[PDB]
């Protein structure tokens, strides 16, 4: 069927205060290796 | 308001801050986001995780960002004084912001600045005394054609009426929770007299594609 | 070599790749009004004094920042570049408080001088002026902060000389401040030569304070004896009595600074 | 082609624009995104430049310049620095919602021109910085790219191409300093949103000192759209060197403010009358439009019956596209207490790094906030003008252009009123 009556964007309702920092915590097992730049800190 | 600090016995680096395991593990996800030898840009993500715990800032989360990234400390008092969410001063738990900017003021929003002020007997600025509501009013919050709007804490309510900012406080006040968004006709930003466009059905894979491609 | 020519004023200089429009205008002998540039300082740009015109560019660049391009003609006594200069010194001086007498830095001011040759002559800031709280850094350096035009000069030595990391800008736009935020006390080695680089008379010499007026006073090239660097220093007398001691230019020893128990 | 807008739906680049549909990545592949997108990546950086040149793509987040032009810039060999595409996701301009749109309801067509553009430039990950009070959104974006990591679409070996490209999304912290790109750059490394000077551009030193490419929302997103239906397709609508579609939102003082999907040289008078139906009260109850959000100077109604809504034709009247967001001002409106406030909006969201807008714009304030009660003489008019003067190009970013452009607009469209403001307070305090 074609819907064009209803708003399907309903998740936004159910976000709690860490729902940004769990999907972060979700998504770092899927990232690639990050570059060094040659040291720990720039005043290191 | 103001930007230097005065060692009250609440607020203080005597002021017991410490973030929970989960937090740590939450700040090893913010910190493997950014590249080796640049720790210091997990500032802003990590002192906002800082305020989510807390819901403040005393100047013991400054101390705590700066001894867990190893950055000096007078480099996080900037960020928290350079930007305006990082609350300084212990707010309420609903801390209502009203965006009262030229779209915003257009549309009427002092009549929901003067709704709330009645209605939570307070002002700008100005906390109620059950440490509920914080009332300020801020810039453009970036929902202009939903105007007049306003935001609690992590969400946007807009189109609204004081009847309707009305309702929104008094179904706050009982501990229940409110559906963020326009309180109008109108769903998110669609022209409120019907939909003028996109009531098509999009077509999907392969359309007006490109040969070679 | 792989100099590249330039032209102040139409006259050509051959300058180094990666010179700036300030030391370009340097080697014909001119010099351009600053506030946030110090040549042993980091580039700053945000006082916006040095703004110079590159003849066909309809937009007046940082001399401070800006490296040269091939053929710039750098017109530093044009029409528009003398608005610019004049411009940014009547924002400098909209909210700078009326304190030229009770000042320590009146007659060694960069302020007044560069007002009296870059600036205009009167006023149009009919408005009431900011008031910043005064900071406490030290026994070492007075600080009146409604005086401070936020070049940053105190967090460039501070990180890059001092290496104290401890001074900062809090607030945001005309509440800008640079202090510390809490009521920590300023005490490095160094850290009285933060009264030296100031333009303005925000960081003042305390020990020095309210006693002697730079006019009056007889420079002496002296020695330092307080370590053995050798320290180039100015005694600066003031009618048979010492009154302070300014640090000297020597590039193979204390480039311009001295310590504080030289100071 | 000589007459522009009345836009096709079928012509649209963003589909599910107003929510209907779902966001999520079933939703997106059945309205033709993430479609081909291996066969884009594997033709290489210079065919998507040239799609992107060749497609009259300009700037999107209100500078207008050109794309393709833009990241070509970056098409150049390593040195040891990897290179990052960072999407301006701020949008603090008032005005403007669009970029809110575009992440919480399309926000896989984000995450595949983060993927076509850092291809395109040699781009290493992406970094969306999006505002912090975004929150929903950000986490809206973090559902949609967690569906397409676990889908296989980016991270190791993107859409199985051999091309590796990770995304972030970053939250802002409430500055609306923080949108511009050097300032973004700023504080991506975790410093205060105060902008660098330009040179170095991004493209030689950007985030943390590597190469870099900061761009809107809109350019991103609408980029694998160009690739795929084409150049030339991009490029039929709206004038010359002003190709393309654009995001419009109409505001302020209309019967339906709306954001709505628009051909780039459309008529004003058409699109309020359309989209939004009208100005309250008709148009000739019409009395100034801010064209494109607070940063352009105002038009009159005198103005607004003729122009159109590109770049170019904006400029002729002496005003700029910017952000494409026209806020509508009826006859009932004080025009001067809304310019006082917007100078206020640009003294409260200023980073106070150089000297002009930190000293010139709270002067500005002071100054508007007496012409609002009338308290000055005419005189002040012609040096609040000098004083806009003053900042216009004397800066580091364009927000003291930005701050300097509504006065001179507001000035040189209604001095009149402001002077019979002036001289009815002047009598009727003496
Ligand atoms: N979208 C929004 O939310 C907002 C948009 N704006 C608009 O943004 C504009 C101001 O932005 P700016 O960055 O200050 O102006 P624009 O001169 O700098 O910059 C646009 C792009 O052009 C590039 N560029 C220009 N000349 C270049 C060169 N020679 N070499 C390399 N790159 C070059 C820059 O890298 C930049 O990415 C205005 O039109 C204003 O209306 C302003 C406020 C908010
Ligand atoms: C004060 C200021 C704020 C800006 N804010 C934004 C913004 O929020 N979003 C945006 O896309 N561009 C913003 N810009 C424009 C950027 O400088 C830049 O043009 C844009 O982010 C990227 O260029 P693009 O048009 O190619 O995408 C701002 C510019 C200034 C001067
Ligand atoms: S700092 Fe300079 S301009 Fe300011 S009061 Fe002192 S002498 Fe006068
Ligand atoms: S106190 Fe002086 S040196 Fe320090 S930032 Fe202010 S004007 Fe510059
Ligand atoms: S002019 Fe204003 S917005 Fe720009 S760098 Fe300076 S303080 Fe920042
Ligand atoms: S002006 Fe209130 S949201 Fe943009
Ligand atoms: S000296 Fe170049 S801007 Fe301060
Ligand atoms: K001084």
């Amino acid at each position: 069927p074609f819907d064009n009556t209803t708003y399907k964007n309903l998740q936004h309702h159910d976000y709690s205060t860490y729902t940004f920092l769990d999907l972060n915590l979700d998504l770092s097992k899927f990232r690639m290796p990050q570059p060094s730049s040659g040291r720990e800190s720039p005043r290191h | 308001a103001l930007f230097v600090h005065r060692d009250t016995p609440k607020n203080n680096p005597e002021t017991p801050f410490d973030f929970t395991p989960e937090n740590y593990k939450r700040i090893e996800a913010i910190v493997k986001n950014y590249p080796e030898g640049h720790k210091a840009a997990a500032v802003l993500p990590v002192l906002d995780l800082a305020q989510r715990q807390n819901g403040w800032l005393p100047i013991s989360a400054m101390n705590k960002v700066a001894e867990i990234l190893q950055v000096p400390p007078m480099r996080v008092y900037e960020v928290a004084t350079f930007y305006t969410m990082y609350n300084r001063k212990p707010v309420g738990k609903y801390h209502i912001q009203v965006c009262t900017t030229t779209p915003c003021m257009l549309r009427n929003s002092d009549s929901i600045l003067e709704a709330i002020q009645k209605k939570l007997g307070i002002k700008v600025g100005e906390t109620t005394p059950d440490k509920l509501f914080t009332l300020i009013e801020v810039e453009c919050l970036g929902a202009c054609v939903n105007a007049p709007m306003v935001q609690i804490n992590d969400n946007y309510y807009e189109d609204l009426t004081p009847k309707d900012i009305e309702e929104i406080i008094d179904e706050l006040k009982a501990g229940k929770i409110p559906k963020p968004g326009p309180r109008s006709g109108r769903f998110s930003c669609e022209p409120a007299g019907g939909l003028t466009s996109l009531t098509e059905p999009p077509k999907g894979p392969g359309f007006g594609v490109q040969a070679g491609l | 070599s792989n100099l590249i020519e330039v032209f102040v004023d139409g006259q050509s200089v051959m300058v180094e790749p990666g010179t700036t429009v300030l030391q370009a205008c340097e080697k014909v002998g001119m010099q351009i009004p600053r506030f946030c540039y110090h040549e042993r300082l980091s580039v700053a740009g945000n006082c916006r004094m040095c703004l110079v015109e590159i003849e066909k560019a309809p937009k007046v660049v940082a001399a401070c920042a800006m490296p040269v391009m091939k053929g710039w003609n750098i017109l530093t006594n044009s029409e528009k570049t003398k608005k610019a200069r004049e411009g940014v010194m009547e924002f400098l001086l909209a909210n700078h408080p009326l304190d030229c007498p009770i000042c320590d830095q009146g007659g060694e001011c960069d302020l007044q001088d560069q007002s009296m040759m870059f600036g205009s002559d009167r006023s149009r800031f009919l408005e009431g002026k900011r008031a910043v709280e005064d900071k406490n850094i030290g026994p070492l350096v007075k600080t009146i902060m409604t005086r401070c035009i936020q070049c940053t000069r105190c967090i460039r030595f501070a990180s890059e000389i001092a290496g104290v990391d401890d001074l900062g800008t809090t607030g945001r736009g005309n509440d800008m401040q640079v202090g510390t935020y809490i009521e920590k006390m300023f005490m490095s080695e160094l850290s009285g030569n933060i009264i030296d680089i100031c333009p303005v008379g925000a960081l003042t010499s305390k020990p020095y304070a309210f006693t002697a007026r730079p006019w009056e006073t007889r420079k002496t090239e002296s020695i330092d004896v307080m370590d053995a660097v050798g320290s180039n220093i100015v005694v600066s007398t003031r009618t048979g009595e010492v009154m302070r001691i300014l640090p000297r230019m020597h590039e193979d020893i204390n480039e311009e600074w001295i310590s504080d128990k030289t100071r | 082609k000589t007459s522009f807008g009345s836009l096709k739906d079928e012509d649209r680049i963003f589909t599910n624009l107003y929510g209907r549909h779902d966001w999520r990545l079933k939703g997106a592949q059945s309205r033709g995104d993430w479609y081909k997108t291996k066969e884009i990546l594997l033709k290489g950086p210079d065919w998507i430049l040239g799609e992107v040149k060749t497609s009259g793509l300009r700037g999107r987040g209100g500078a207008g310049f050109p794309t393709g032009l833009k990241w070509s810039f970056m098409n150049k060999p390593s040195d040891g620095r990897p290179k990052y595409l960072v999407v301006n996701a701020d949008e603090g301009e008032p005005g403007t919602c669009k970029d809110r749109e575009i992440i919480r309801h399309d926000p896989h067509k984000l995450v595949e021109g983060c993927l076509v553009g850092g291809r395109a430039m040699g781009a290493r990950a992406a970094y969306i910085y999006i505002r912090g009070e975004f929150y929903n959104e950000a986490s809206n974006l973090q559902v949609a790219i967690r569906e397409a990591y676990e889908a296989g679409l980016i991270g190791k070996n993107a859409c199985g191409s051999g091309y590796d490209f990770d995304v972030f999304v970053v939250r802002g912290a409430g500055a609306y300093i923080c949108g511009e790109e050097t300032a973004l750059i700023e504080s991506i490394e975790g410093k205060q949103g105060k902008p660098r000077l330009k040179p170095p551009f991004p493209a030689d030193v950007g985030v943390f000192g590597c190469p870099t490419t900061v761009a809107n929302v809109e350019t991103v997103a609408v980029s694998p759209t160009i690739c795929r239906r084409g150049g030339a397709w991009f490029a039929s609508f709206g004038r010359e060197r002003n190709s393309g579609t654009k995001l419009f939102n109409i505001s302020g003082h209309v019967n339906n403010p709306c954001t709505v999907e628009e051909e780039m040289s459309v008529p004003l008078k058409e699109l309020i009358e359309k989209h939004a139906g009208g100005v309250t009260g008709g148009w000739d109850n019409l009395l100034a439009v801010i064209p494109g959000g607070s940063s352009t100077p105002l038009i009159p109604k005198s103005v607004c019956e003729t122009v159109l809504m590109d770049f170019d034709a904006l400029i002729q009247a002496q005003t700029g596209l910017g952000t494409a967001a026209v806020i509508v001002m009826d006859r009932s409106t004080d025009i001067v207490k809304a310019i006082a406030r917007l100078i206020e909006f640009y003294k409260h969201e200023s980073c106070g790094q150089c000297t002009p807008c930190r000293e010139g714009v709270d002067w500005m304030n002071k100054v508007m906030a007496r012409f609002v009660r009338g308290d000055a003489r005419p005189a002040e008019i012609d040096s609040l003008w000098e004083i806009s003067k003053q900042i216009e190009g004397h800066t580091i970013c364009a927000l003291g252009d930005g701050a300097a452009w509504p006065v001179q607009g507001l000035i040189r469209h209604f001095r009149p009123e402001l002077e019979e403001r002036m001289q009815r307070f002047a009598q009727q305090h003496q």
